[PDB]
């Protein structure tokens, strides 16, 4: 049946910092997006 | 910051968007 939720904006996550740490990736990727436009 | 005019709330809070912000 139907529901009615509060609205979660995201998925909990966390970035690990320490004054001494860091990310840097070994695979890159590519991925095509889309944008849909008026013109007239 | 009746006679049939009606004020609406938003979609979102001005919590919630004090929440976006934080991140
Ligand atoms: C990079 O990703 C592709 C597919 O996502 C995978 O086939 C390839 O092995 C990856 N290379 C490395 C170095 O992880």
């Amino acid at each position: 049946s139907i529901i009615a939720y509060t609205m979660s904006l995201g998925a909990e996550n966390s970035v690990a910092y320490s004054n001494n740490s860091i990310a840097i990736p070994t695979n890159f990727t590519i991925s095509v997006t889309t944008e849909i436009l008026p013109v007239s | 910051l009746f006679n049939g005019l009606t004020v609406l709330p938003p979609l979102l809070t001005d919590e919630m968007i004090a929440q976006y912000t934080s991140a």
